[PDB]
């Protein structure tokens, strides 16, 4: 599910700072 | 009418692991306790998704250190 | 050495409806087909939380809606 | 898991639209 993947990735790449 | 539904699915996993793991080795780790494929796995730290090649120790990540991993499944 | 791996995981479901059926119903049909508890579920569409005394029409849910679902498990 | 859980809706409630 490449769309949400992405988003759910830059998402986590947020959380994790 | 059939409708589609884009589950999100969130669980917490602890892992034992040594500083000279690969990223690559962890992944491998998650697969043996939970089943996500290797390849299908995003792990993440510190602002930054790992590559397979690099150790922990390579991204500092210490005890209690907190990743994330994005997966998509067929099913759970 | 441990460390703690928050996982995010997507699968995408389809689920056979009628206008007619509330969001607590579509949260059980979740559960029998997936296993998340409905009480650990919290469905979304069209920029909001649905509450579970409403239905599918209420929100104008049409045929090849696409729903999310965010929830928490404690194992897949 | 309730702050991620927050994050997360917040942000599929952003994919919703």
């Amino acid at each position: 599910y490449p769309e949400d993947e992405e988003e759910l990735i830059r998402k986590a790449i947020e959380l994790s700072l | 009418m059939q409708i589609f539904v884009q589950t999100i699915t969130v669980m917490r996993i602890a892992l034992e692991v040594e500083p000279s793991d690969t990223i690559e080795n962890v992944k491998a780790k998650i697969q043996d306790k939970e089943g996500i494929p290797p390849d299908q796995q995003r792990l993440i730290f510190a602002g930054m998704q790992l590559e397979d090649g690099r150790t922990l120790s390579d991204y500092n990540i210490k005890r209690d250190s907190n990743l994330y991993l994005v997966s998509s499944l067929r099913s759970l």
